[PDB]
């Protein structure tokens, strides 16, 4: 039943030959329906970054500590606090000091966002990975997570500001970034956000024109069911593979997943 | 949570051998009949989750034998019987 | 119209750990050996219990031969029912017979038993017809001699008891 | 062309099944002893088959013509008709009853004027307007072979017996007399006999949940005992006048919500053997006076709908068939191939033998053949010497268009042979039997008699 | 580690974690724990202009006290139990509008050790009396929200010992908040920050909230709808549906119901990637005793 | 006491002021103005023997009518004046319920959202009986809601359907030969056909009872005989 998970041409979902290419950058665009959460695809891309394979869905999951790995990971996110991130990824065995965790929910709202100059809280925001990264160049992959919320903390903050001033900057620092998102905009029954709700649309649009690769995590339709709980899409992005080889290039396929106490099923309908 | 929820249905032979079907359908227990005429033998038999009596099938064993365990395969393909000596392994296509 | 066929037939002999050169057994018989998740492991328990000693060894895919934990009881007569190890937290599970639920605490990269340290978690009383854990390593049912079967959560707090009773008869037949 | 379809009612009775039970089945509804009480069981009376039986006081004659008359006035013009009788259990009346019912029945089309039976089909096979056979409900307690052999001489070609369920509290607890076991010998008996056999089943009933309801279907397409050649689900809606509206009356009964009960038909739809018709599970129902249950109209409108979201659609025969001319002929259809499929069902060995488009699996035409077992034949045509069977003759292939390359002028009236040709090389080869029998409606024992089969008692048979 | 008392609390059937329980009939049953696990909030809906809703949030709150005030001389135990809840309202009824206990019964059966579980209450009764303002402590909403934060911060600092149970009584309800706070920054900053508090005290904090959505634009809703961890919807039945019901029931005023219940968001099942969103198949009554939850 | 009101009793029991609220909301459109509901009030109330004080607010009235007794002009002065005049003629005592200061308002429209609870805060008091009347067609001004990012507030409809405790509307029959799909294309070409403003109009009526359920009544109302009927 169970069939294997291949995301390239080379039969590898993360070639290593790309951390191994200078002057090159790349971009993946991650969205999930707000119903489901893709932490077990986080998950799974950092153990086949790090330790080669994934070792969740594919492989087994018994030696799960990549702490103190030759390789690096550095995952930042607004949604949830440092304490969930310890205390819940170390629960879940995500490594710690060959990695780097970033919280900007708890005790940052209070007065350290709050009343102070646009401009100060960008460069800062931007400054603490651009510090965090100096330590390993070239060995780390950087997810950040749910960005477009800042939008909305930002006093009168558009789409073109926020992106000049953050992201593009640090997909030019550094090699690889993953965005992940949810799209429950897109999702408002008999309800158009294209009226007057655009600003947050545009930044998902943006990202999809840059991007390289387009991973989908979508519900089922009109019911639910047992066996199954989602569907799984892969795509190619806007921007082209910025690799040295030319034979690479992007499988295309659809998957029907399950996940059921953190073990997940993919297969064929 | 601890609480009841059915009982089974007395049945006349039944041993301690105890075991579920993984695919949730049918309890296997050994059964001995002793009885007069030729139906005397060595029988399996399944009960459903509200403790009542569905389907049946005999080993061909004499009936002077002893069985340890009955064990349901990871999967709903293997039966395995334990003996002292031998080992048997059993499997059913088309109810047979 | 399939038929089944055979591959592999494999064994071995888990040998008993002594100071001896020689390193012979000491009657010491398996309890218990068990399928490792997936970590090219076999986790198995010997012991001797007339004078009340037990060993938990790994047993390596390779062939290479590691102690955890080897401690002796000071009572004796007591079988086990059920050993695991959660294999994430790093712990050992043992059920005895009496009453005792005993719960091991070992290092990884201690290789000797000589930080292995043993918990003696509350007893039940009248000893224990039988005990089980479930597939997920959550739920511990276990019954009583006195017809009591008692639920405990994977962290040794009871979810509930019952007292099983020959008056209980949810019967087939009702005449409505 | 002309198939037509025409039911008739018999008087109201009692089936003496209530005798040792107490009452009807819980689910019927109505009946004599209701309110209604001219009326026979299982239907409410308010029906449009019911109002014309009324009026003519429940007479065959009457019905028959009556209808018959309308359709040809409508604009349809018929040469084939099928009667369906209905209602009860038409086995129990006495015996001149049915006799009398029978001869009237085949006298009305055969414009015949006489009595005793034998003269009356006998001159019916010889008449325009061919009868392409009957459908006679029937229970288990009353198939005994005596009454087999009634059926027989009165020209019936397939039964329909209900099981309603497999489970054994069942039985019991719906005042139903009979085992669920007998039935499957009930089902042996029948089928070496060359009627084909359809049974019933639904899905809600008291004291069963989704899970018994799922895999008591799975047992009944697998189990080589459940296996028969057609099938109807009813799903269960609560008529006032019933015995399921005291239980909900007492609070002793709940029923399924709408999601549930589409995601079981669902599943349901994608486990059919691709031999047997699923008639309706869009059955037909007194709409106004159900209390409890979901609308049945479409529900199959939206079973489509999920299985296009799951996967593995259906693969009946209904879904597949392109009709005897033009009905999906706007395009050109693909590959065609013979399939040919054996499966073991009721002690003996069966074939089903078909011709059909692999690529996109549509039907044109099927067969089935039996090979007679010795545990169960009792004729004295099929007890002196081994023999077969051909249960069912069906050809949409009369169809004018097709693919690769159908004959110009002669238009596939020549694909029967294919198959009946088909049929006999296994028969003379694989089953080595000395004996081919096939049977039929009265009506058409003429296009069977062209390729030499020979008339014994109600069979059309030749040697090897 | 420090100090702490749990004022009434038992392991998780479904996943041996700590769980408290609202003193709801089958709102705890259904919250898929038996109960509301240590950590994560929850949200109640209603879609039209009724407020049934209202009476939960009373519930909820009375318990709190009830586990505190019968633990004084009155549990034998003396078990270490302490609750200071606080309310955010511009009204404070509250403070007189606590149901009575019925019976009491805390039993649980089918740092301390925690027996204590849900009571029996009814709705006619008013409680005996009422906490003091040592117990229980009312903030209003229109004050800026840096003084907010850090008096809440301030008071669950202050009081270590104490298990911490918050109640929003009908947030964004515009007879009381001006459209200066509805502004889109102030409201989710606000509870950005309550979250990051709430989820810094993992251990004993919890939080219950209520909003009427009929009067709110659905992007509002979307960007508030991330922020909980549990999501329940009340719909009540059209006229028409009324009258049918009151029309065919002829011989049952208990078996009257007002509307059904959908399911959005759960506990912590939910961040493991469980598609748990299940509609249109529970009905809810208002009641003498309790509000039931029953199957429709 | 009266309870379970017969629906043409209870549709007098309001227009009677038997009941009272202390916010009343009527609608109208450039099809069918409320000349005559104001008409029916005072017909169906001063029938039961009372005077009901009246104290008009006009945004768009221009002569003074004979159903109010005192008088005051709103379009000249502003809300921070507003504020004040509206006790003046107004005691703050108890009794909605009955022969109290009823103050009436001619349209609602030309008031900022910004501070529509701000006014209606120091209105509705227990003494006072407000009744107001909203423009349909009329389009909000676009600075009332401001659509950018930051304004979440709603416009003006939703804010006083939700606020008032009974809301009623009306439109206008129209007998001739038409079709009121005819009727809005003309009004969306500013065309008015021969048939608008007449006296026999059709009704809508809900009620805020029973801890907050409601319930749509519609009727057929003739406002020269004064004869209320079931549609
Ligand atoms: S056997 Fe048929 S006719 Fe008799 S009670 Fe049952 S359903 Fe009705």
């Amino acid at each position: 039943q169970r069939q294997d998970l291949v995301l390239f041409s080379d039969q590898s979902v993360l070639p290593a030959h790309f951390f191994q290419d200078s002057n090159s950058h790349n971009l993946f665009f991650i969205t999930h329906q707000s119903c489901t959460q893709p932490l077990w695809m986080i998950n799974a891309l950092v153990e086949t970054h790090v330790l080669g394979s994934p070792s969740s869905l594919n492989e087994s999951s018994s030696s799960m500590l990549p702490s103190s790995t030759r390789s690096h990971a550095v995952l930042a996110s607004f949604i949830h606090e440092q304490n969930y991130f310890t205390n819940s990824l170390n629960k879940l065995k995500i490594p710690s000091n060959n990695y780097n965790v970033l919280d900007f929910l708890s005790d940052f709202i209070v007065n350290n966002i709050h009343n102070k100059p646009r401009d100060k809280i960008l460069s800062d925001v931007l400054a603490k990975f651009s510090a965090a990264i100096q330590n390993n160049p070239t060995d780390t992959i950087v997810i950040i997570e749910q960005p477009e919320l800042l939008l909305s903390l930002v006093s009168g903050l558009t789409c073109s500001e926020l992106n000049n001033k953050f992201i593009t900057p640090l997909l030019r620092q550094c090699k690889v970034l993953i965005i992940v998102s949810n799209s429950d905009i897109f999702n408002i029954d008999e309800y158009d956000a294209s009226v007057h709700s655009s600003n947050l649309q545009n930044f998902y649009k943006s990202s999809f024109i840059k991007s390289m690769i387009n991973l989908n995590l979508n519900p089922l339709k009109t019911g639910f069911a047992k066996d199954v709980t989602g569907s799984l899409h892969v795509c190619r992005g806007g921007a082209p593979i910025a690799t040295s080889n030319t034979s690479l290039h992007v499988v295309e396929n659809e998957y029907l997943y399950l996940n059921e106490k953190e073990s997940t099923k993919l297969f064929y309908r | 949570e601890g609480q009841l929820d059915s009982a089974s249905e007395p049945v006349t032979g039944m041993e301690h051998q105890l075991s579920w079907k993984p695919q949730g359908s049918l309890i296997a227990s050994i059964q001995r009949k002793t009885d007069l005429g030729e139906e005397d033998s060595v029988d399996v038999i399944f009960f459903e989750r509200n403790g009542l009596r569905h389907g049946e099938f005999d080993t061909r064993l004499p009936l002077d034998e002893k069985v340890e365990s009955v064990c349901w395969n990871s999967n709903s393909e293997a039966l395995a019987v334990v003996l002292a000596n031998r080992i048997q392994l059993w499997t059913s296509k088309n109810y047979h | 119209m399939r038929n089944l066929i055979t591959l592999n037939k494999g064994k071995f002999k888990p040998t008993a750990s002594t100071a001896e050169g020689d390193e012979d057994d000491l009657s010491f018989t398996l309890l218990d050996s068990v399928f490792d998740t997936l970590s090219d492991s076999i986790t198995c328990v010997l012991g001797s219990t007339d004078i009340g000693a037990i060993e938990v060894q790994q047993f390596m895919k390779d062939g290479s031969r590691n102690v955890l934990a080897s401690f002796n009881i000071q009572t004796f007569d007591d079988k086990l029912l059920s050993f695991v190890h959660f294999a994430d937290i790093n712990q050992l599970v043992f059920v005895f017979e009496q009453g005792d639920i005993i719960t091991a605490t070992y290092d990884p990269v201690s290789l000797d038993p000589a930080e292995t340290l043993i918990e003696i978690m509350g007893t039940i009383d009248n000893g224990i017809a039988a005990a089980q854990w479930s597939y997920d390593e959550e739920t511990l049912a276990m019954v009583t001699k006195d017809r009591n079967v008692v639920v405990l959560s994977k962290l040794f707090e009871p979810i509930s008891e019952y007292h099983l009773e020959v008056d209980d008869l949810k019967i087939s037949k009702h005449v409505t | 062309s002309g198939i037509a379809v025409v039911a008739v009612m018999c008087k109201p009775h009692r089936c003496p099944h209530i005798a040792y039970t107490g009452n009807i089945c819980v689910y019927c509804p109505g009946g004599p002893d209701s309110d209604f009480e001219y009326s026979t069981q299982s239907y409410t009376g308010y029906e449009p088959t019911s109002m014309r039986a009324i009026r003519a006081r429940y007479d065959p004659y009457e019905q028959a013509r009556g209808r018959v008359e309308q359709l040809k006035q409508l604009g349809h013009s018929i040469d084939k008709v099928e009667y369906v009788l209905m209602g009860g259990t038409f086995m129990s009346l006495p015996k001149e009853y049915r006799e009398d019912f029978i001869v009237k029945l085949h006298n009305a089309l055969s414009g015949f004027n006489g009595n005793d039976i034998d003269e009356a089909i006998l001159y019916s096979q010889q008449s325009l307007t061919k009868c392409v056979g009957i459908t006679i409900e029937t229970r288990p307690d009353y198939c005994t072979q005596t009454h087999l052999d009634d059926m027989l001489k009165y020209g019936c070609t397939r039964l329909e017996i209900g099981v309603q369920s497999l489970y054994e509290d069942v039985a019991r607890d719906t005042n139903r007399g009979h085992t669920v076991r007998s039935v499957c010998e009930t089902f042996a008996v029948s089928k070496d006999a060359g009627y084909k056999v359809v049974s019933h089943m639904m899905p809600d009933l008291p004291n069963v949940g989704m899970e018994r309801d799922i895999e008591q279907f799975k047992e009944y397409f697998e189990n080589p005992d459940f296996r028969t050649d057609g099938l109807k689900i009813y799903p269960t809606l609560v008529i006032r006048g019933t015995g399921l509206y005291e239980l909900w009356k007492t609070g002793r009964y709940k029923s399924y919500s709408a999601n549930a009960l589409v995601d079981l038909v669902a599943r349901i739809l994608a486990l059919v053997p691709p031999w047997t018709r699923i008639y309706r599970v869009q059955r037909d129902i007194p709409m106004p006076l159900v209390t409890s249950g979901v609308d049945n109209g479409n529900l199959r409108e939206l079973a489509l709908a999920r299985m296009k979201d799951l996967g593995t659609t259906c693969r009946d025969v209904r879904t597949r068939e392109v009709g005897i001319q033009e009905v999906h002929h706007k395009v050109q259809p693909d590959q065609v191939e013979l399939i040919r499929r054996d499966y073991y069902a009721n002690g003996g060995w069966e074939t089903f033998l078909s011709y059909e488009d692999p690529k996109k699996d549509i039907l044109i035409g099927l067969l089935r053949l039996r090979k007679a077992s010795k545990k169960y034949t009792y004729r004295k045509e099929f007890t002196s010497q081994r023999t077969s069977i051909v249960r069912e003759l069906h050809v949409y292939g009369s169809v004018v268009p097709l693919h690769s390359r159908d004959p110009r002028k002669f238009q596939h009236q020549g694909f029967g042979t294919l198959l009946m040709e088909e049929a006999e090389r296994i028969a003379k080869e694989e089953h080595g039997s000395e004996k081919i029998s096939v049977i039929s409606g009265v009506g058409v024992r003429n296009y069977y008699g062209k390729l030499g089969y020979e008339l014994d008692g109600p069979y059309m048979s030749k040697r090897i | 580690g420090l100090d702490s008392s749990h004022v009434g609390v038992r392991p998780s059937p479904a996943t041996s974690q700590p769980t408290t329980s609202t003193g709801s009939a089958d709102l705890d049953s259904i919250l898929g724990h038996m109960g509301l696990p240590l950590g994560n909030s929850v949200l109640v809906e209603e879609q039209s202009t009724t407020e049934f809703h209202s009476i939960l949030g009373k519930l909820f709150a009375a318990q709190g006290i009830v586990h505190n005030r019968i633990s004084d001389s009155s549990a034998d135990k003396t078990r270490n139990g302490d609750t200071h809840v606080i309310v955010l309202s511009l009204n404070q009824m509250f403070a007189k509008e606590l149901p009575g206990i019925y019976k009491g019964s805390r039993k649980q059966m089918k740092n301390s050790e925690y027996k204590d579980y849900n009571h029996q209450f009814d709705i006619t009764t008013r409680l005996m009396p009422a906490p003091i303002a040592s117990e229980l402590t009312f903030i209003a909403p229109t004050q800026p929200v840096s003084t907010i934060l850090s008096q809440i911060e301030q008071t669950i600092k202050r009081n270590d010992k104490k298990l911490i149970r918050i109640v929003i009584p009908s947030l964004l309800h515009p007879a009381m908040y001006p459209p200066k706070m509805f502004e889109s920054s102030e409201i989710i900053g606000l509870m950005h920050g309550v979250r990051s508090l709430v989820k810094k005290y993992y251990e004993r904090v919890v939080l219950f909230a209520s909003i009427s959505i009929d009067i709110i634009t659905p992007p509002l809703l979307v960007l508030l709808r991330n922020m909980f961890d549990s999501v329940i919807n009340l719909e009540p039945f059209n006229q028409e549906m009324t009258e049918f019901l009151e029309r065919v029931y002829k011989s049952q005023p208990g078996k009257i119901q007002h509307g059904l219940v959908h399911i959005l968001k759960l506990p912590v099942f939910t961040d493991r990637g469980e598609m748990r969103v299940l509609k249109s198949e529970w009905a809810f009554k208002n009641g003498r005793k309790k509000f039931e939850i029953e199957q429709w | 006491a009266s309870s379970s009101h017969n629906p043409v009793i209870l549709l007098k029991r309001i227009l009677s002021l038997t009941e009272s609220s202390p916010f009343i909301l009527c609608l109208d459109s450039i099809a069918q103005t409320s000349y005559k509901l104001i008409q029916e009030f005072v017909h169906q109330s001063k029938s039961k023997g009372n005077e009901y004080p009246i104290v008009y607010i006009s945004f768009e009235t221009v002569n003074k009518p004979s159903y109010c007794t005192q008088f005051i002009d709103a379009t000249q002065m502003d809300f921070v004046h507003l504020v004040k005049q509206i006790i003046s003629y107004l005691p703050a005592a108890t009794a909605t319920q009955a022969k109290k200061h009823m103050v009436i308002i001619d349209s609602l429209n030309y008031i900022s959202t910004e501070y529509i609870t701000r006014f209606l805060s120091e209105i509705a008091s227990p003494h006072c009986t407000m009744v107001a009347t909203y423009h349909k067609d009329i389009k909000d001004e676009n600075r009332t809601v401001i659509p950018d990012w930051n304004n979440n507030y709603p416009d003006k409809l939703t804010l006083l359907q939700f606020m008032a405790t009974t809301i009623v509307d009306i439109d206008v029959v129209l007998t001739g030969t038409l079709d009121t799909e005819e009727v809005s294309e003309l009004l969306n070409e500013f065309r008015i056909p021969r048939g608008l403003n007449n006296d026999i109009f059709q009704l809508r009526l809900v009620n805020k009872r029973k801890s907050g359920r409601s319930l749509e009544y519609d009727f057929i109302v003739n406002s020269n005989t004064h004869e209320y009927e079931l549609l």
